[PDB]
This record gives structure tokens, sequence and C-alpha cells, in this order.
RNA sequence: CAGAGGUGAAAUUCUUAGACCGCACCAAGACGAACUACAGCGAAGGCAUUCUUCAAGGAUACCUUCCUCAAUCAAGAACCAA
RNA sequence: AGUGGUAAUGCGCACUUGCCAGGUAACAAAUCAAUCCUCCCACGGUGAGCUUUCUUUUCACCAUAAUCCACCUUGGGCCUUUUUACUUCGCGUUGUUCGGAGCGGGGGCUCAAGAUUGAAAAAUGCAGCUCUUACUGUCAUUGUUGUGAGUUCUGCGCAUUAAAGCAAAAACCUGGGGUGU
RNA sequence: CGACGUCGCUUUUUGAUCCUUCGAUGUCGGCUCUUCCUAACCUAGCGCCGCAGAAGACGCUAAGGGUUGGAUUGUUCACC
RNA sequence: GCACCGUCUAGGUUUGGGAGUCCCCUGUGGGUACCCAACCGUGCUGUAAACUGAACCAACGGGAUUGCAGUUCCGGAGUCUUGUUUCGAGACAUCUGCCAGAUGGGGAGUUUGGCUG
RNA sequence: CGGGUAAACGGCGGGAGUAACUAUGACUCUCUUAAGGUAGCCAAAUGCCUCGUCUUCCAAUUAGAGACGCGCAUGAAUGGAUUAAUGAGAUUCCCUCUGUCCCGAGUUACUAUCUAGCGAAACGACAGUCAAGGGAACGGACUUGAAGGGCUAAGCGGGGA
RNA sequence: CCCAACUGCAGACCGUACUCAUCACCGCAUCAGGUCCCCAAGCAUAGAAUGCUCUGGUACAUAGAGAAAGGUACACUCAGGGAAGUCGGCAAAAUAGAUGCGUAAGUUCGCAAGAAGCAUUGGCUCUGAGGGCAAAAAAUUGCCAACUCAGAACUGCUUACGGCGGGGAAUCCAACUGUAUAAUUAAAACAUAGGUUUGU
RNA sequence: CACGAGUUGUUCGGAAACUGAGCACAACGUUAUAUCGUUUUGUUAGGAAAGUGAAGGUGUGUCGGCGGAGCUGUUCGACUUGAAAAGGGGCAACAGAGAACCUGGGAUUAUAUUCCAAAAAGAAAUUGCAUGUGGGA
RNA sequence: CGGGGAAACCCAGGUGGAGGCCUGUAGCGAUGCUGACGUGCAAAUCGCUCGUAUGAUUUGGGUAUCGGAGCGAAAGACUCA
């Protein structure tokens, strides 16, 4: 059966902290501790192990992104704008 | 009266660095006759994190240009770089993330991070977590090029100055509530002993300028001219303004003609 | 070079520290005039520069396929100008 | 002037600090299994205590140091083979998993913890005693069980909350080249 | 009982003074305990009244004896 | 004015010149498709989407002392220097001293009358 | 001199009249500021008056709570209002409970107390019974009276200002 | 000259007693204060709580006699009343383990909460349930260890070791955990996460 | 209090011999004055701080092969030409790193993984030199 | 892993062991008795009671910052009574 209602791994917390602070950073909570795609090996297996480092499980690649997520949505953007100029040349 | 910490913090002591656990400093390779003329070419060897530092660092493993030896340098990692991933640094690299080249070689509208404010300095601008530059135009009269730095300021510098394609890793940390006064001790540990904070209105009149009075409060406006001397300027240093910004939060810092 | 702005008329306002006006430019953010119609597309809300792209949608055409799989609806779900 | 095995890798095969590259030293939660030992049982020997009455009883002891030789239990990594292994799957943990980037099954290689055999080592130690004084001799005993309870040695790390990611060096080890050629 | 006036008493109020104490005389209130005064609330007598009775007013001798429990407030006072 | 100091090049483009496919079996092995000059270029043998390699202590070719080997220089690895390590700035700058003025409780020193029911 | 800036220091009015009974004043006039206290909150840990006024709580309420607001002198990062959870924080009431009290009683250990051994300090002008009187206006000494045989053990807190 | 198994010879320097504390150190002292590390038994019990005990240690801290008052206590009890005491429930009393049932307003949905409240508990003699290993519908046949829970009958209480929350309705303040005037102030003070501003 | 005794190590702890937070000798600079400052972000100092040495050539010693005990050439250690090695000398841990021994004793009045003597009660492990054997050079 | 649902998703059991979470030793502190003592055991101690006790935790050794200076989660606290 479901143990919480509306918050999740901020449980922890009990009832300190506030809630709209809690939920911000419940939202970066999960993705830091999430399984993120592999575009390497396919995988669901990439594992944050610091601040802006994630290792995958599955083919133990390290790669430097994002706190929080594994890849920042700046950093997509970055990589099609550099794409785009290098085929200009 | 007694000195302001705001002084005693400039004999060191105490307040200096915790330096210990730090990997030493990240850097750019040295501008040597292979980056001038051609390329040198690097593997990425391992994503390392430095103890106060919000970005990722990467040892990149070079071969010695006139030696039988590697060098393993250590620079800030760009978001995306990755173990096994190669490195091209020098006239002739290719524009790809991670890459390092000089600035007339980039294009218009790139994004750039570790950018050398002076030819062979191996980068120091757009070094924090997350931040990076961008490339306004070069000028090929008096070979200088315009970038726009992260504060939003505008700068030129020599067009033979290197830049690293991409953007510094380690975005989005500040966007995380810190919650609870433990984690804010955890985050100074390695940094250095300035947390945490007492107000100045806090303390005794013979320790601070807003100390004392029967009230909590500032008796002298809290705009100190910048001409005060060490001990008079605390609070507000030579403020332009002061209050809540509307419409517009204009760009920070002194004003340059150029 | 001595006004400009603005109104029924004025004044607040800007201006020899050069406003307004004139020419070619630079930056930034909006917007896409005329063509624009009792015209088109979309479930509605809505949708107007060009080029390159990605999934759709309708109509029409058919001696293709198939064989009642449908209509409308509590509950439930998604979308919805300002 | 090394050598065997399809392979994992095996074998007692020279010199290397000219040089170069790696490794050891070198760090890390919790859960669960748990070592040496400790404590309890069960059975059995030896001595002592209680013994108007009971008590096949109560108590004590029943020990094996380093260093070596030879070589079935668990856990991990890997090799080979069969892979027609995942279409309204399978193996495994208490636990968050895992697999064509090769799961499971057969057969193997190896590493780590321990069994076990023996040398050491009974010649020692412990307890009681024969003889008769000499801190004398003779002689008897000289243990094994436990799906019992503890026990961080270990399994155990690219290993913890983390905007916290967890010293270094000497010394040593192995290789790449080269020497021998 | 007593206006306009007038003569006193007291030291349970405050004020006035600055004699004693500044090499120090422990500050309010309450609690406890004893004693003293009388300008007498009750208790013993006795006068007088706008003193029928009842209940009271005023006054004299008398301080032997007695003079409470609580709410609020630190309170003294105050109030119920 | 002339002449000397004073000169060599990767690569790219197009002007002259001369000069050597063969063995073993359809396959395999070895080898030949060059030099000069002009123009550009400017010191230039590698990469133009990236996933982890190795590279040292020279071969070789000349000149002297068939071939081969000693001691040598030479080039392989261009040469030169009115000279600056290189880059940026630059006769300014607070860069150095001195003189001068404002500001300056940051700090120092001192003062903050008398009479008085 | 001329511009900007209050999440800089800070600041944020007075009088008079006025609605079919009266009261009150939506409304009006006038003096004036840099602006004249907005949203809120309150006799609040901020209100002098003050034990404000009303309701509630009690048999009885200078206390507590809820209201009201001319607020001596409330008020918005000199942060305003609110707030679950938390608190050796300040306050009021109820249940339970009791020697807190009515109103005290009994018992225990260690003392005190007596002994053996051992053995200090503080303090110490001299001393040490009162009444009244004067007196530096509160005497143990002085005046006039009243007491007072000497030496001792345990206590006690009136005095020894 | 270099390897293998031996063999021969030689293996220098300083520390080493004792103590580590209710007597060996600091506190003027053999001072109820302070002072880091290792080994750590049995029973009760959740147990490094607390109580008692084998081993080891100790009987050393001036004693004897011994019901005055008044004291101090890591000592108790008290009829009837029950906060009338007091500034103030200070102090004391009170609650109490485990198990089942049950639990309000408010709320940041996490809590509040052990909210509040009811009920059971002993001892005996039993009965079920919860397993391991071995043996060719093995859905049975044997052997065996450690305990836990539940349910019955009978029989009890003088409610009886230790240990172990009193609870509820509200106002004020501070969000919270923390810090902090060594030696009279632990708080509403400081910090804090969050918010804003300034210089660069 | 007096007198007289007691502390025994190749392996235990330290040092020899590691680095850490750090210190500050030299060097340089400063100060009227060094009794001041810099001195680990790989690291002193305008800064010539390496005395160590691949390979060779040249002798000696231990070998090897060839042809006629010697000769040539050659392998490896001793003695006499110079590749490449940037960044001076040291301290700072008796709980980090490092570290070859552990039982028995009837061995003390008091020390003991420290003492025990030929049956070392004994069983080991480790360095430094050598000798001989076996095998390569 | 059950149960529902067209879908979106919802409801039930278990497993697991998070937290500047709670009760509570050692440890680290010091609330009240305004208790004891107050020429003390003590120039700050004793008793009971009490705060906290996985964290901004406690602690050994070493090292760094001081006198108009140092250090200070800020009490003018502390810098050998
Ligand atoms: C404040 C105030 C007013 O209340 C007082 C209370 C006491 C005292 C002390 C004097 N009383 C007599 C003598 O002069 C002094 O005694 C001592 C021991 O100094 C003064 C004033
Ligand atoms: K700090
Ligand atoms: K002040
Ligand atoms: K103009
Ligand atoms: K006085
Ligand atoms: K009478
Ligand atoms: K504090
Ligand atoms: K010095
Ligand atoms: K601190
Ligand atoms: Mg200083
Ligand atoms: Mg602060
Ligand atoms: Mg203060
Ligand atoms: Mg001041
Ligand atoms: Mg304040
Ligand atoms: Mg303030
Ligand atoms: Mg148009
Ligand atoms: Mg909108
Ligand atoms: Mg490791
Ligand atoms: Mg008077
Ligand atoms: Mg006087
Ligand atoms: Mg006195
Ligand atoms: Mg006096
Ligand atoms: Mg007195
Ligand atoms: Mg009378
Ligand atoms: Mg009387
Ligand atoms: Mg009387
Ligand atoms: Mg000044
Ligand atoms: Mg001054
Ligand atoms: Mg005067
Ligand atoms: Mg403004
Ligand atoms: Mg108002
Ligand atoms: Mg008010
Ligand atoms: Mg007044
Ligand atoms: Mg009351
Ligand atoms: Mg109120
Ligand atoms: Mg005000
Ligand atoms: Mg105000
Ligand atoms: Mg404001
Ligand atoms: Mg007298
Ligand atoms: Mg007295
Ligand atoms: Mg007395
Ligand atoms: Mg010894
Ligand atoms: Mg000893
Ligand atoms: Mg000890
Ligand atoms: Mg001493
Ligand atoms: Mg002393
Ligand atoms: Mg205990
Ligand atoms: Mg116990
Ligand atoms: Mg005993
Ligand atoms: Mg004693
Ligand atoms: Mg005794
Ligand atoms: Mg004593
Ligand atoms: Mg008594
Ligand atoms: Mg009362
Ligand atoms: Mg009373
Ligand atoms: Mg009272
Ligand atoms: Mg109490
Ligand atoms: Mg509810
Ligand atoms: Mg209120
Ligand atoms: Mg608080
Ligand atoms: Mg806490
Ligand atoms: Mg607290
Ligand atoms: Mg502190
Ligand atoms: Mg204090
Ligand atoms: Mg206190
Ligand atoms: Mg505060
Ligand atoms: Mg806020
Ligand atoms: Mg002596
Ligand atoms: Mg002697
Ligand atoms: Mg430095
Ligand atoms: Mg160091
Ligand atoms: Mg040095
Ligand atoms: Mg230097
Ligand atoms: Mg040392
Ligand atoms: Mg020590
Ligand atoms: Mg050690
Ligand atoms: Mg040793
Ligand atoms: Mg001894
Ligand atoms: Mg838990
Ligand atoms: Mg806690
Ligand atoms: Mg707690
Ligand atoms: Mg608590
Ligand atoms: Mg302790
Ligand atoms: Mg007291
Ligand atoms: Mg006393
Ligand atoms: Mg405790
Ligand atoms: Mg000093
Ligand atoms: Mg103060
Ligand atoms: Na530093
Ligand atoms: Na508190
Ligand atoms: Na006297
Ligand atoms: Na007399
Ligand atoms: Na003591
Ligand atoms: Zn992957």
């Amino acid at each position: 059966a479901k143990r919480t209602v509306k918050m999740g791994v901020m449980g922890r917390y009990g009832t300190r902290y506030g809630a709209n602070p809690r939920k911000r950073a419940k939202k970066l909570e999960v993705s830091q501790h999430a399984k993120h795609f592999c575009s390497f090996c396919g995988k669901f297996a990439f594992r944050r192990k610091a601040v802006g480092i994630w290792r995958c499980d599955g083919c133990s690649k390290t790669v430097a992104g994002g706190a929080y997520t594994l890849s920042t949505p700046n950093n997509s953007t970055v990589r099609s704008t550099v794409r785009r100029l290098r085929e200009l040349a | 009266g007694k000195t302001v910490l705001s002084c005693r913090k400039g004999n060191g002591s105490v307040y200096q660095v915790h330096g210990h656990k730090r990997l030493g400093p990240a850097k750019l390779r040295i501008l040597d006759y292979a980056e001038r003329h051609g390329y040198m070419r690097g593997v990425v060897k391992s994503i390392e994190h430095e103890a106060g530092r919000g970005a990722a660092l990467a040892r990149v493993e070079f071969r010695h240009p006139y030696k039988f030896r590697r060098v393993k340098e250590l620079m800030v990692a760009p978001e995306g770089m990755f173990t096994g991933q190669s490195v091209f640094c020098g006239q002739k690299a290719p524009l790809a993330i991670g890459n390092v080249l000089p600035l007339g070689q980039i294009t218009e509208g790139c994004i750039v991070c570790n950018v050398e404010a002076k030819p062979g300095d191996r980068g120091t601008l757009a070094r924090a977590s997350g931040d990076y530059c961008i490339i306004i135009s070069h000028n090929h009269e008096t070979g200088r090029t315009r970038l726009k730095l992260p504060s939003g300021q505008k700068k030129s510098v020599p067009s033979t100055s290197r830049a690293m394609i991409g953007i510094i890793s380690g975005g989005g940390r500040i966007e995380k509530p810190v919650l609870k006064a433990g984690n804010s001790f955890y985050r100074f540990r390695g940094k250095r002993n300035c947390w945490p904070k007492v107000r100045g209105v806090a303390r005794n009149p013979v320790e601070h300028p807003h100390g004392g009075g029967n009230h909590q409060h500032i008796g002298h406006p809290s705009t100190v001219s910048r001409h005060s001397p060490p001990g008079q300027k605390v609070g507000l240093i030579a403020a332009r303004r002061t209050g809540r910004i509307r419409g517009g939060k204009a760009v920070k810092g002194a004003w340059h003609p150029e």
C-alpha cells in the first residue's frame, strides 16, 4: 500500500523545514537519485556519484554533467549550436 | 575599539583555504609550440570531484611533446565530457565540445568556457559550475575578440587567448534549497572558515560600527563611502542605489568604456 | 541651432551641459503592416514573414481490405483566451 | 638460452633504479552472514563439596604458540561449450538486482576465507596419586558435540547522508621496452 | 449636628530641615511570635434620646478578654 | 644609384625535361609511377563527432680516412641574429620617491565652568 | 549646483461644520507636509489615563480568554499578520493527586548530646542587669532610681546600632 | 662475475623498576573536583538500565556509648477534607512495563499520538502452530536441535522487588535541531535554512 | 626513616629510514636595527645550489668461441669519455605509514615475547658478509 | 505481490530501514529544589531532579592565530583561579 499521500522521499524530514522548500528540493532529490539513460550502451544505468559526476553501472563510463540531472537543458541547446556551427565550416 | 572581523581575516590565520583533500589548481595545458601551430591529442582518464568546488574535474593524459613520458593535466570538465573521450587542443583542433581552441578560430555565437583573459594564463574566466561565455564578434584589424561574461559584462581579449568549447559541468547546484544549518556546515567544510555569520548589529560597539544600542539598529546610514578606511568600510560599500530592484536588474560592476 | 513635446486650451516633462529635427549605423526585446476577404486550418481555446525539418489531420480518388467493430453518455480522463 | 594449456591461466624463467607505465602501501555506512575467542548446553573422564532426608547430583578441570609440509566447504572474478536465453523470460538476495555489452545448464581456470593430514608436540602444560624424607620417584586422567547465544577478523568495493564523495610518501611488486643477441 | 469664625491636641500621612550614620546600622510586603496604647468594634456596668416595643443614635468608667475564612493584586492600601 | 650582408623550405596550382612491372602459383609475395622551373603559401608529415594502444637511449646516406668494417666530421634534424625568454601593455601608470590639498571616530590625546537649603 | 537611490539611516498632520428625535458623521470648508500610517494587529512582552468598557471564566476575578479601539507612544525585511510541529521559555483554567494547608502526630540513619584520642578559626579598645533623663537628638559606662550571692551544662537567636 | 639450496660468522644504539589514582599526576594536602586507551563473567531483563553473585580486589577512609531539643537525608507513614497553603501546586504525591482494542480539534498531510481512554497479565497441567537432516499422493518413512507465540482446564492474590510518561483546554514568544554569560541570568538572546541589497 | 638491592632485547617501542597539518636553515629582499618577511597551488633563490652517472674508448680480473699453455674477437664485474637527471639543506606522528619471535620454565625478594647453553626447554624468522657444492657467464 | 480500471491511474498486504526523528545508558551539559554545604570534600563541590545523546556530536595527541592584540553560533564571553 502507498505509505504517504503527497511527499515521497521527503517523508524523512517529518514536519520540519516547510512545505514549499521541501517541494522544490523533492524534484531535484528524486532526479539526482534516479537512473538516467546512457547514450552509450543503451541502458538506464547512470547514477550520480558526486555533484556533477555520473557513472553508468552498465558500461562503467563516467560523465561530467549537471548537479542533479545527467544533462542540463542548457547543454542540449549548446550541443546543437556547436554541431550547427561545425557544419557551417 | 577593537579590530573588526572583516579586517582580521586579512591576516589569514584561521581563515585560510582548507586546501587539504584538493587535487590542485585546475588549468588548461601550457600554450606551447604544438598548441600554437598544430594540435595535441589527449585522452580523458577520469572525472573527479574536488572538495569545495561545484564543477567536476577531468584528468586528461597527453604525451610529452619533447620527452618520452606522459603529462596528465587536470582541467575543469565541461558538461558532457566523459572518460575515454579524445580532447584536441591547439590551432588546428576541430570545433567540438571539450576541445581547446584559439578564440580567433571560434565562430560568432559559440558557447565557450575556461576562457583565457590573457594569452597563456591557462583559463581564468567562466570556470564556476554551469557558467560560460558567449562570443560576440572578432575584429581582425586589432586581433581582439569580444565576449559576454557570465555576469553580463562585455569584454575584449586578444584573439590568441584560448577557450574551451562548451559549458562548465555541475549546473543547477544553487537551485536546491539547503534546508538545514548542518548542510551549510558541510558545504563550507571544504572551502574556508567563514560560517556561521553573526550580524554586526548583534555585536558590541567595541567590535563593529553597527554594534550597541538599547535596540538592535544601525543608527547611521549603512551606505558608506569608497574612501572610508578599513574598520569603517562595513555595510553597503559605495552603493549606487539601495532597496528593491524594479524593472530589470542592471549589470553589476564598474563601467568600462570599451 | 532654440526651441521641442503635449492639449479643447494648458501645464507636468525635455532642452545651448545641444533637446527636437536630418543621414547612415549599433544593441535589445516585441510584432509580422498593406496583400487580409460574410476567405482558409483547428475539438474548442486558438492560428498570418521566409527557408530547412518532425510527427500528424481532413477532403477527394479506388471494381483495395474488413465485416457491425456503431450512436450517445453518469463515473473517470485530457485540453482550454485573458 | 625458458616452457605447458583452445582458454581462463600452469610450471623452479637471466639482467634491468639508463628510461617509461601501472599496482601495493591506501583509508568508506547500513543490512545479513560471521573468525580467533567468550558464554551456555549435550555426552564422557578426573578431583572436590553436600549427604538426619533427598539429589544417576553441585562445583572445578579436561590445554596445543609461532613457523612449516601436503591438499573439500563457502563466497567472488573469469574461461570454454550449449546459448532455437526474454513473442499479451529466466537466475538470484533479508534487502535497493542482473543478463546477446552473453542469463541459466555442463565442464573448467583463478582469488579470498577457512576445513583436513602431518612436522613442531609431548619431550610440554594441568590435576590426583604409589613409594619413601630428596622443592624424590612410580603411576592415572589428559575430551568431543551442538540449524545454541555473543563476538568487525573477514565477505566489503568506483564503498554512506552528500552543494560532505572520505590523506600522502618512503619502501616494495609487476610489466613495456632494452640487454644477453 | 454646627455654617461664618476661633482655640487646641497628635505624630499611625506627607512635606520642611540636614543633627547622627557613607574604613556600611541589611530597604517593601507577607509569614511567625510577643508586648504595649486607647481616640472603645464586640464583651461588663451606667446615663441620655425626635426612648412605646424591637432595632438603633449619642455619651461616661473601663484595654481584663476577643477581634475570622477566602477570589484578584508582590503589594501596603483597595474591592468583592 | 649599384653591389654586398642575403637563403633554404611542407603543401597547393600548372610550365620545361628524362626514364625503369617482375617472381611463385584466378591467387600470393616483392617492387616501379621522378626531377626541375614559376605562382600562392609560410615553417606547415596527424584530427574536422567523440567513446581509453604504442612511441625514448635513431636507422640510414654522404665526405674524408665491388663491397665490408674501424676513427671522424657532415645531414638525417634548413640557415641567420643591428643581441631582447615569450606574450600583453607602454612612456602612461600611481610604477617609484618627493611636495601639495581634500576626506578621514578607522585611530590617538584631551576637555566637557561655577554658585546651588 | 544638477540627477538617482528607502529590503540606506529614517519619517508617515491639525481645526471647524454637517443626515426626516437624539447621537454619529458617509458629506463640506479651511490651515498645512517630503509624505501625512495603507493592508493588517492591539489595553498585545508596546495604552499614560487604567483595576479602560462589554462578554466569559469564580460564591467572590487589579488575574486568564474573547470582543471593542479617540492606538500617551501599534504597523509592514527598523519587517506586518498568520502559523502545524518543536520548547528545562512567560501565563490562565480543568481532571487526577497529594502533609502545600486545616493541624499537626509517629518512626528510621547520620548528627547534635557524653566519652577516648586529636584539635582549630572568626573575632577580641576595656567590658557586659535595667527604667527614665539629658546627651552628637536611640547608653554597658554619666544623673536619679530599680535590680544584682558566686560558679556552671545544654540551647536560643532580643540586643551588643 | 651472476643465480639455487645450504653452511660459517656477526647481528650495533636508547627505553624497560613502579604508578597511572576515593594515596604515586594537577588542584598548597594521601582534597567526595579533574584526567586519554585496551581486556570485561553468571542470573533476572529489551538491556553496558537496575538488583544480586563465581573469579580478582577490599573491610581503607577517627572510634565507643547511646531514643534530649533543634537539624540534614541518594528515609517513611498518616484519619476527614483535598491547593482552602503560597507571588506562584515550590516541594511532594501521582502516571508507569508489555499486549489487544481505541483515540479529537488543528495541520506545512509528515504529524498531532503513548493524544484522551477501556481491558488483560500470576502459578500449575496441558493442547496447537511456527523446522532441520537422511532414506527410492516421498502428499511417507525415520532421527533430531533450539526457541517463540497462541488457545484451554484447574488453582490463586495481602494487587506485593527492581526499573518505568501524569493528562487535558488555552494565550504570549521564538519556526524547528543547535549555541550561549567557566563561578548568581539558558531566555523571547545568538545561529539557522529562506528572503533582499551592495562591491567586484 | 635507615641500610642494602633491582630495570638484561638481531625480532618489543623509538632512532637509523616515510610523509601530514606545519616549522624555518640557506638564498634573496627589507629594516637606523634581523631578534623581520618569503620559504608545498611541484616546491628556495635574477636562479651557474646535480661531483651522480647510459653508453663508449682504455687496463685488470672471472668466462666463451675459433684456428695454430699463448694469439684474435667476445660476455660480465673492478680502473681510467659524458648521453639525461629542472625546481638547495633539514625537521615535524612512541595512536597515521613502517616494523624479521613465540610458546614452555621449579627463571627473581624485585625483570622478562629482554633471563634459560649442548638434549641451549626449545621451535623459528630475518638482514650483512663470506666459504664450499650445483648451474650458468 | 494481491485487488480494481477503457485509460489515466487508484485501493490493499509485505519487504526495507531513512531522519541535524522520539524513549533511554555511557558520554557531553546544567533546569529546579532558589535542597546540602556555605571558616565546605571543594577560592563553584555534593544529592536528587533535569537537556541531549548518528550529529552544527563527544574526545587524545600534534599544529596554526594574541595584548589596543587574538578569538568569539556574539554573553564584552574566553585568552593558565
Ligand atoms: C536605596 C535606598 C534607601 O534605603 C536604604 C536602605 C539602607 C541604607 C543603609 C544605611 N542605613 C543606615 C546607614 O547609614 C547605612 O547602613 C549601612 C549598612 O550602610 C540606606 C538606604
Ligand atoms: K566558523
Ligand atoms: K547600534
Ligand atoms: K548633437
Ligand atoms: K552610610
Ligand atoms: K456595653
Ligand atoms: K549564542
Ligand atoms: K624568518
Ligand atoms: K564555529
Ligand atoms: Mg595579528
Ligand atoms: Mg547571522
Ligand atoms: Mg549583546
Ligand atoms: Mg565604533
Ligand atoms: Mg530586531
Ligand atoms: Mg533592526
Ligand atoms: Mg507580411
Ligand atoms: Mg497569460
Ligand atoms: Mg583503496
Ligand atoms: Mg514628620
Ligand atoms: Mg539625614
Ligand atoms: Mg553590619
Ligand atoms: Mg559604623
Ligand atoms: Mg543589626
Ligand atoms: Mg476612654
Ligand atoms: Mg478592653
Ligand atoms: Mg491586654
Ligand atoms: Mg575620526
Ligand atoms: Mg577618541
Ligand atoms: Mg557645581
Ligand atoms: Mg524611491
Ligand atoms: Mg489603521
Ligand atoms: Mg492598543
Ligand atoms: Mg509620566
Ligand atoms: Mg486565579
Ligand atoms: Mg485580549
Ligand atoms: Mg512610531
Ligand atoms: Mg513605526
Ligand atoms: Mg517599507
Ligand atoms: Mg537603658
Ligand atoms: Mg543576637
Ligand atoms: Mg543557632
Ligand atoms: Mg621490563
Ligand atoms: Mg613492567
Ligand atoms: Mg589504568
Ligand atoms: Mg600532586
Ligand atoms: Mg603547584
Ligand atoms: Mg551500569
Ligand atoms: Mg547489567
Ligand atoms: Mg568477591
Ligand atoms: Mg581515602
Ligand atoms: Mg572502615
Ligand atoms: Mg573524613
Ligand atoms: Mg534527632
Ligand atoms: Mg489560594
Ligand atoms: Mg492566602
Ligand atoms: Mg496573595
Ligand atoms: Mg516539581
Ligand atoms: Mg482529525
Ligand atoms: Mg491573539
Ligand atoms: Mg528556539
Ligand atoms: Mg537534538
Ligand atoms: Mg533545544
Ligand atoms: Mg563553540
Ligand atoms: Mg553563570
Ligand atoms: Mg544557570
Ligand atoms: Mg534572533
Ligand atoms: Mg521570511
Ligand atoms: Mg624514602
Ligand atoms: Mg638506597
Ligand atoms: Mg605561499
Ligand atoms: Mg608540508
Ligand atoms: Mg625545501
Ligand atoms: Mg621562485
Ligand atoms: Mg621525522
Ligand atoms: Mg606520546
Ligand atoms: Mg604506528
Ligand atoms: Mg620494532
Ligand atoms: Mg612487576
Ligand atoms: Mg530506526
Ligand atoms: Mg535526535
Ligand atoms: Mg531525545
Ligand atoms: Mg525531547
Ligand atoms: Mg569521563
Ligand atoms: Mg541553594
Ligand atoms: Mg554552617
Ligand atoms: Mg544522560
Ligand atoms: Mg605574543
Ligand atoms: Mg552588554
Ligand atoms: Na593555502
Ligand atoms: Na527552553
Ligand atoms: Na555600646
Ligand atoms: Na547608674
Ligand atoms: Na581524588
Ligand atoms: Zn552505459
